[PDB]
């Protein structure tokens, strides 16, 4: 997910601009919903997942917001001791406690019902249980028990006119969650949200803690930690999942790292190019950043390190040179099976090869494999989210970048060898697969297009759709499931966004589906936009239908 | 006594409501939702509480026993039983307006039933306001908050103390995954915010 918000200072035809684009795959029918609520106290358009309550996309005429994954640490794993003759009796505080249960019932379509139980401790649901050394692991949630209030402080950030208003609501969202602020006059404003644990000291993360008590959490960290910023110096506001401020931990999951390769320089580098940004060229950065291969502005220069010195008709040099003269944009070619550039294919290829010889080697089996990934693993239907540099090419881009990484490389990736060996010869391999797989003329290579599926099965793998029911996109875009642009201006508010396939789901018993079941579909794929419509006058025009409910209280 | 609510729908059929509370408010924002994504809502509520397998069988059983396993359901009705009373009759507004439009849905089903109920041979179900709240716990907080290899990472420290020794096993963790790296390119800059504690 990623978002980028210009203020009065960079703004450009406009008072603030805000560009929301959140990624969760893409599905049919579409994954986010579009409304507009008017009266008692609301007054809201936007578009929000599953229809909430809370309308994650929009503005309410004052103040526009949206958001991005906060991926920080509020949840950690509590290793129970079990009673080595009752293993739903746990040790804390000073007494054997009796874990809490409950029985489920699943009635399973065909076989008879089955029933099984369900813990749960102090911690929170026993999540795992070890025998050989009595553990019952149970997983500790921050945000337990603030799920509805953190809902709640979501619908009512909508109605926030101002951004200590705004700050009221963000203080009352507990879960991981960047939330984003700009407003009529020109304020933007960012707070990574969520209650994060306030840790005994010493108490690691990233690994479980003993849960018979003395490593319980002491509390919540206040508001005042939550890293926020309001009209930075900068001018601007940007985010793809990267770190909210220096020094902030991220969620223990090893496959998850902010290091010095992060996506969000494709963003920050675009911005800055402009003095000023128009709504226009701020949805322009969103076409780039969509086709963008990630991977092309971090190891480059790497590449040209290494293969200086070798003659032009070098074979890792025509590679190189490919390179060093392309900018990174991947265009379909016309027969939308292809991609113009062989680009991504190669630096697919050599990281491949690279990550084998450097963590392939150092990292023991099997958790080698969780460094092993390009990132460029796409699927018939196509990657089922958005694109990121992968944990094991953050971690050799930390290593290439030897005394500028701050980090300490107590195990060497490259196990003794030159790294610019490393790469000459990974890129010779490279080379030959290339060759091998696409011909002889590199001319004539035709690397393959990542497609885009919108899928009949949600993010859980479960249908929502009938089999088959789904639709196709040749090009492959790194942007939001639905992107909505916000605009205040001296006139007041233009708003857009694009929800695909379309608004309505509807197939009647006939089979006709409903005229908003795929209206959208072309627009997302060509980079249209529609409005975003708040006040009556300006809906009027476009009313297609009213329907008057009278409803009994 | 009765409440009016207008659903007014634009060129790309996006729903307008208006009302003057609160109930009615999302009672026509639910009965919108469940005219436009009906079964996409009904397959939504059986993911985030488990109940798929009622109506696709066996395949969907360790799905089913993971997602319930996962939350503790007592903690959200109670949640919800503690909100302010306006705040109840979002959830509650909502879940009534679906099922308003699941009753015309009663009433002519020839053609206003969704085909894939039909297809997939079951029905729409009632809706409850811990209907509702689910939907956002199991696509939002489960899917956004509730992430951690904790465990993994215990075998991955593991094993790279038995390859390395101690000290280095540790070492080379903290080298691969790190609390932090100071380096890492961020949304605020240091001057503005740096973070403590
Ligand atoms: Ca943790």
């Amino acid at each position: 997910s990623n978002v980028w918000l210009v203020g009065k200072t960079k703004a450009s035809g406009a008072k603030a601009i805000l560009l929301n684009g959140p990624q969760f795959g893409w599905f049919n029918p579409a994954y986010t919903y579009g409304i507009g609520l008017h009266g008692a106290g609301f007054n809201i358009v936007g578009n929000t997942p599953f229809a909430y309550p809370a309308i994650l996309f929009g503005h309410n005429g004052h103040v526009s917001w949206g958001s991005t994954a906060g991926f920080g640490d509020g949840v950690d794993i509590f290793a129970e001791q079990v009673s080595p003759e009752d293993p739903n009796s746990y040790l804390h505080q000073g007494q054997w406690k009796k874990m809490l249960s409950r029985q489920e019932t699943l009635n399973v379509k065909g076989e008879q019902p089955i029933t099984f139980e369900i813990y749960r401790t102090v911690h929170g649901n026993v999540v795992k249980r070890d025998k050989t050394t009595h553990t019952a692991y149970s997983k500790a949630r921050a945000w337990d028990g603030k799920e509805l209030t953190s809902l709640m402080a979501w619908v009512k950030q909508g109605q926030a006119q101002n951004w200590q208003q705004w700050l009221d609501q963000a203080q009352n969202q507990a879960l991981t969650i960047n939330w984003y602020y700009a407003d009529k006059d020109g304020n933007i404003g960012y707070v990574h949200t969520g209650h994060y644990p306030d840790r005994q000291i010493n108490h690691d993360p990233r690994l479980p803690v003993s849960g018979t008590g003395e490593w319980d959490w002491k509390g919540i960290q206040p508001f005042a930690n939550n890293p926020k910023v309001y009209n930075p110096k900068s001018g601007y506001i940007a985010n793809w999942n990267n770190s909210p401020a220096k020094n902030y931990p991220a969620s223990d999951l090893f496959a998850f790292l902010w290091g010095s390769a992060d996506r969000v320089k494709e963003i920050d580098n675009r911005i800055e190019a402009y003095d000023k940004l128009t709504a226009d060229d701020m949805w322009a950065i969103l076409q780039q950043t969509s086709r963008v291969d990630l991977n092309h502005r971090l190891f480059t220069p790497f590449l040209t390190q290494a293969t200086q010195g070798l003659p032009s008709n070098d074979n890792s040099v025509k590679l190189v040179s490919m390179l060093q003269q392309w900018d990174g944009i991947n265009q379909l070619s016309s027969d939308g099976k292809h991609y113009i550039h062989p680009g991504s294919a190669i630096l697919d290829i050599w990281l491949k090869e690279m990550l084998k010889a450097t963590l392939g080697q150092t990292v023991p089996a099997p958790f080698d494999k969780w460094y092993l990934a390009s990132g460029y693993e796409t699927t018939q239907e196509g990657p089922t989210g958005s694109l990121n540099i992968s944990t094991g090419a953050k971690l050799l881009y930390e290593s290439l970048l030897e005394d500028k990484s701050p980090i300490s490389q107590s195990i060497d990736l490259f196990s003794g060898q030159p790294q610019n060996d490393v790469i000459r010869k990974t890129l010779n391999t490279t080379y030959q697969k290339m060759i091998e797989k696409y011909g002889d003329n590199p001319a004539n290579w035709q690397t393959p297009a990542t497609a885009l599926t919108f899928r009949e099965n949600n993010f859980f793998g479960i249908p929502q759709a009938l089999p088959q029911e789904n639709f196709h996109q040749n090009e492959y875009h790194n942007r939001g499931t639905e992107n909505d642009l916000i605009v205040f201006t001296e006139e007041g508010v233009s708003a857009w966004d694009v929800v695909a396939p379309g608004q309505s789901g509807f197939i009647s018993p006939q089979g006709k589906p409903s005229p908003h079941y795929q209206d959208q579909l072309s627009l997302y794929q060509q980079f249209g936009k529609k409005p975003l419509w708040l006040n009556s006058e300006d809906v009027a025009p476009y009313i297609e239908s009213t329907e008057t409910l009278i409803i009994e209280r | 006594q009765s409440t009016q609510i207008k659903i007014e729908r634009d060129n790309y059929g996006v729903p307008h409501i208006y009302a003057n509370d609160t109930y009615s408010l999302f009672y026509g924002y639910g009965y919108a939702v469940a005219q436009d994504r009906l079964f996409q809502m009904e397959m939504a509520k059986r993911s985030t509480q488990g109940t798929v397998s009622e109506v696709f069988g066996k395949d969907y059983i360790s799905f089913d026993k993971e997602i319930r396993n996962n939350y503790w359901p007592d903690s959200i009705h109670k949640q919800i039983n503690q909100l302010p009373s306006q705040e109840q009759d979002i959830l509650r507004g909502y879940a009534d307006g679906m099922n308003a439009w699941i009753k015309q849905i009663n009433t002519k089903p020839d053609d206003l039933m969704p085909k894939q109920f039909i297809d997939y041979d079951f029905l729409p179900s009632q809706w409850t306001s811990f209907d509702v709240a689910m939907i956002m716990v199991g696509t939002l907080a489960n899917r956004f908050s509730d992430m951690n290899s904790e465990i993994d990472n215990l075998a991955l420290l593991t094993a790279l103390k038995d390859k390395y020794g101690e000290q280095l096993g540790v070492e080379f963790f903290n080298q691969i995954n790190w609390l932090n790296n100071p380096n890492a390119p961020t949304t605020i800059s240091s001057e503005e915010f740096t973070y403590s504690d």
